[PDB]
């Protein structure tokens, strides 16, 4: 063990090491502390003939352009063009750079803290956050994209917003029109942006609503006003094939129509679930609407026949619509508790 | 569908032995619209790797024993797109022209050694021109006719 | 006795050893702090651009904000780069010169009328080589302003040298309201019989069927050769069954002959979610192994499902 003396020594050297890097490293906080404004950073590519070429290009907020190299500590979601970056005086470095996103207007969306299908429906939104520990033994590989469609008149929307809650995580709100503005070129701004929002941020549930009439090809060679959408799912699909982040956080589309379809939707990473809604049966939804009723004060006799009955071609937002209207007139009733015919009384009344 | 030439394929090898080559001559009509017909791509391909087996089959028959190889050789010289000239719209097949070719010269392969003088000078003198009024191959066969005709 | 302590020493030594690499590693990265920070000292370095040059020696710069300047020749640099015509840096004290600022089978048909598939096989090729990454949209005209977009684009091609081009779905656009249609198209064709090189850069085109395709535009010409896929190679398909196989765990007994030649006209990705479906449908006799036989059984009915679904 006499040469294995000589360790003792090195180690030495080494919690001399750490001994002396605590000024060096307590000059960091005082140093880097306080940014005194922000500036856009362009990455570009630069040839020197170590001695390696390299080079950043530098905007500033006051429409002053400088020069600068890429520097600072380890980088790993760096020298992407972004912004919020951390400088100093007159020296126009780089040490903190978070990611606000930008144009942040179209990310603040939204904030949100048939029982056999609706049981296939909750296990393949709850698997992705479940079984992937399980996902190694078995090689089972989660679907991505998830298509909801269905004939008008199912509710489907608030239904998807209910199984939302049952995810625990945060829900977004997206529609079709809000895809169409009038500026040009804004399809692969908001994909990316989107993206990188869900790169951030945690497993979140994001819905997309109205893919059908947006993602019309428009057989007629007239006129129309939007081929942008267009183009934007085909660039939209494009990074859910070539990109594998794609296996990120799952973005589901619904279509109200069926008229119109894309061959090229048929993926792992695109949309896989489909499933048709076959007039959708009423004893189930008087189970899902007693859930929701369950939490107000209804005298507990309920034969469900004559409700059961009367809602025909009604969605779930209707039914809760009934409930409210039942709500309504309970209140200049005199009763402090809602009662049978007030909820057939609501159907006859708002429907 | 192939399905239906398949039959007459499979029937064709079996029904065709010792007849001469009249009984092709009246096969041509009935190729001929078999060629007609068929639009789908893959699912022909059966049948072109069936039914020119047995038309070269009926051929190695009639250059078994006794062959005057004059009218063998005049009715390629004489049909080669005409099976084509009634389909305006473009096969683009680029599949079994490959493996046709391929098989020609793979028996003329076989009959290159030793068969008689005066008709493989003129399958020689044919086929290179063949290759000028192709002018689309894999320049494989291409290549190997010349060359083997350039060491000769 | 003494044969016995040759080993613990050996043992007090090797956990001796094996407690350094828990340091010596990341000593190189707080190192690299400091190389860094003594990296940061370089600092009020700014832009100009050169127009007009009188003296080789020293020449005339112009800032981004518009005030222009003058500068002269540092020792370092020479004459070579020295040429106007190229964005250049400044230094805040004496505008001295650190370095520059650079600015930033010629043709291919697919159709695939039967199935999809041939996006996973360009796909493949991206990831294996590619020898860049780039990517074409279908309709650039909604973006008469887009011709100096495409103008551009290809300005950018020409910058470039190395160039491959991907077009997926090309028969949307294949299709006063006509007059601008063939008005891009005559520009298209302008702008490809034109003079440029094409021995290098190289185009891919993606589509559905032969009918807005243009045959008159799927000429020879404008388009060296054409490769129809109808389906997956036999050995391509068994290659990518086999390492789909991989992670999934099977009986002893496993033939994948069967689910290959029962597969006909089907796709690679959308035969993988067959099999996941297929595995989502095993998963409910909660076995920790699966039988081929509900493997073939599964994988058949969803085909015959998305056979159905087909049109």
């Amino acid at each position: 063990k006499i040469m294995k003396s000589e360790v003792l020594r090195v180690t030495h050297e080494l919690q001399a090491m750490k001994d002396k890097i605590k000024e060096n490293s307590e000059k960091i906080k005082v140093n880097k502390t306080l940014p005194y404004l922000v500036s856009n950073v362009i990455e570009l590519l630069d040839v020197d003939p170590q001695r390696k070429g390299k080079c950043a290009v530098i905007k500033t907020s006051t429409r002053q352009t400088y020069f600068l190299p890429v520097i600072g500590l380890v980088d790993a979601e760096k020298l992407k063009p972004g912004d919020l970056v951390g400088v100093n005086k007159d020296s126009y470095l780089i040490l903190e750079t978070l990611p606000t996103e930008y144009d942040s207007r179209v990310k603040a969306m939204e904030v949100d803290e048939l029982d056999k299908q609706i049981q296939e429906l909750v296990e393949a939104i709850v698997l992705p956050m479940n079984h992937k520990e399980k996902f190694e033994n078995l090689g089972i590989q989660p679907p991505k994209g998830v298509l909801m469609y269905g004939p008008p008149g199912t509710g489907k929307t608030l239904l998807a917003r209910a199984c939302a809650a049952q995810t625990k995580a945060t829900f977004l709100k997206l529609a079709g029109p809000q895809l169409v503005q009038m500026f040009i070129g804004d399809g692969a701004k908001l994909v990316r942006d989107a993206f990188a929002l869900a790169k951030e941020k945690a497993p979140s549930i994001i819905f997309i609503d109205e893919l059908d009439a947006i993602g019309t090809k428009r057989f007629d060679s007239e006129k129309a006003g939007d081929r942008e959408v267009q183009r934007t799912m085909l660039e939209l699909l494009n990074q859910l094939d070539g990109f594998q982040p794609n296996t990120q956080v799952k973005v589901i589309a619904a279509t109200n129509r069926v008229d119109i379809l894309d061959p090229a939707l048929l993926r792992s990473g695109r949309l896989d679930r489909k499933i048709e809604f076959p007039m959708p049966n009423e004893e189930a939804r008087a189970r899902i609407m007693q859930i929701h009723s369950r939490k107000m004060n209804v005298s507990p006799d309920v034969n469900y026949e004559e409700l059961a009955r009367c809602t025909d071609d009604f969605n779930g937002a209707q039914c809760k619509a009934v409930c409210v209207e039942a709500g309504m007139i309970a209140l200049r009733r005199g009763a402090t508790e809602l009662t049978h015919e007030d909820y057939m009384e609501g159907i006859l009344e708002v429907q | 569908m192939a399905d239906g030439g398949s039959e007459r394929a499979d029937g064709r090898i079996v029904k065709m032995e010792v007849d001469y080559s009249a009984t092709v001559d009246q096969r041509l009509p009935e190729c001929a619209k078999l060629a007609k017909e068929g639009r789908l791509q893959e699912v022909i391909e059966t049948l072109l790797s069936l039914e020119k087996q047995t038309r070269t089959a009926s051929d190695m028959v009639s250059t078994s024993r006794i062959l005057v190889a004059v009218v063998k050789m005049c009715y390629e010289a004489k049909e080669w797109d005409l099976l084509n000239e009634n389909i305006m719209l473009l096969s683009k097949r680029r599949s079994q022209l490959k493996q046709a070719v391929a098989k020609m010269v793979q028996q003329c392969c076989t009959y290159v050694e030793e068969i008689t003088d005066l008709p493989i000078k003129l399958r020689l003198i044919d086929t290179l021109r063949m290759v000028t009024e192709g002018k689309i191959y894999v320049e494989i066969e291409r290549a190997r006719l010349t060359k083997t005709l350039a060491t000769i | 006795d003494y044969r016995k302590k040759l080993l613990e020493h050996k043992e007090i030594d090797g956990r001796l050893k094996e407690l350094r690499e828990q340091l010596k590693e990341l000593t190189k990265q707080y190192e690299k702090s400091e190389n860094d920070l003594k990296a940061l000292q370089s600092v009020g370095q700014i832009v100009g651009e050169v127009l007009k040059q009188l003296t080789e020696e020293k020449f005339i710069v112009k800032a981004t904000n518009g005030p222009r300047y003058v500068v002269g020749c540092r020792r370092q640099l020479d004459k070579s780069k020295l040429k106007p015509g190229t964005r250049v840096a400044l230094d805040m004290t004496t505008l001295t010169i650190m370095r520059y600022l650079p600015r930033e089978p010629k043709g291919c048909l697919l159709y695939g009328p039967p199935g999809t598939g041939k996006t996973l096989l360009a796909r493949a090729v991206a990831s294996q080589l590619d020898c860049n990454f780039l990517k074409v949209v279908s309709s650039s005209i909604v973006d008469g302003e887009s011709a100096r977009l495409i103008r551009e684009m290809f300005n950018y091609a020409r910058d470039h040298q190395p160039c491959i081009i991907f077009m997926d779905e090309i028969d949307a656009i294949g299709g006063s309201a006509d007059r601008e249609i063939q008005r891009t198209l005559m520009e298209l064709l302008n702008q490809m019989d034109g003079f440029d090189t094409l021995h290098r850069v190289k185009m891919i085109m993606a589509t559905n069927r032969p009918d807005t395709l243009d045959p008159a535009l799927l000429r020879p010409g404008r388009l060296d050769r054409k490769i129809h896929i109808d389906l997956p190679n036999e050995q391509a398909r068994l290659d990518i069954l086999k390492i789909h196989a991989g992670p999934i765990t099977k009986h002893g007994e496993i033939d994948y002959e069967a689910i290959v030649k029962l597969s006909d006209g089907f796709n690679g990705a959308d035969l993988r979610n067959v099999c996941t479906e297929a595995g989502m449908f095993a998963i409910r006799a909660d076995h920790d192994f699966v039988v081929q036989e509900d493997f073939m059984k599964a994988v058949r009915k969803v085909a015959d499902s998305k056979k159905l679904e087909s049109k």
